[PDB]
This record gives C-alpha cells, sequence and structure tokens, in this order.
C-alpha cells in the first residue's frame, strides 16, 4: 500500500500506435571548455595545383 | 615533456660498446606520437623487467 516499484517496463510492438513505437534516441553533448583534445569537425581537401 | 596539456615523447636509439660510465657524444632525438591527454604530472617511475 502506497509502495509501488519506481522502474516500469516500456512496451514495444510492432502493432503498437506510433507514439508507442520505439524510437532510438542518441543525445550528442558538446562542450567548450580549455581541456585539448577531442574529436574535431570534418576536414575535406581539394586538388592540388 | 608537457605543452599545455600535450604530451610530448621524443626517442632516439643507436648501438654502443660500454663497459662502465656513460658514451660521450651527440645525438638527436625525434617525436613519436602526440598525446593530447591534459593532465599535471609531479613524479614518474621507471619500469623493469
Amino acid at each position: 500500500f502506497n509502495c509501488y516499484f519506481p522502474l516500469q517496463s516500456y512496451g514495444f510492438q510492432p502493432t503498437n500506435g506510433v507514439g508507442y513505437q520505439p524510437y532510438r534516441v542518441v543525445v550528442l553533448s558538446f562542450e567548450l571548455l580549455h581541456a585539448p583534445a577531442t574529436v574535431c569537425g570534418p576536414k575535406k581537401s581539394t586538388n592540388l595545383v | 615533456k608537457n605543452i599545455d596539456g600535450y604530451f610530448k615523447i621524443y626517442s632516439k636509439h643507436t648501438p654502443i660498446n660500454l663497459v662502465r660510465d656513460l658514451p660521450q657524444g651527440f645525438s638527436a632525438l625525434e617525436p613519436l606520437v602526440d598525446l593530447p591527454i591534459g593532465i599535471n604530472i609531479t613524479r614518474f617511475q621507471t619500469l623493469l623487467a
């Protein structure tokens, strides 16, 4: 009584509604500080003359 | 050495012939790799087999 398990399981099925369909969410956090070094943006080259 | 968080590694390898003390000669080291670690180093240890 007045005691519930905090964690609950998701229900995923192919026939479930769009709202209940599984969506893989990945969040990329970019922080700007003074502590080198990490990944940098893509660097593309060009033809040499 | 460590430069603004970049740890520089220098190495030079050359054969010698010695009994004791150390040889007297000139050598020029080269940078092996760059390690963007970013930590403070105040002590070190030597690893032997």
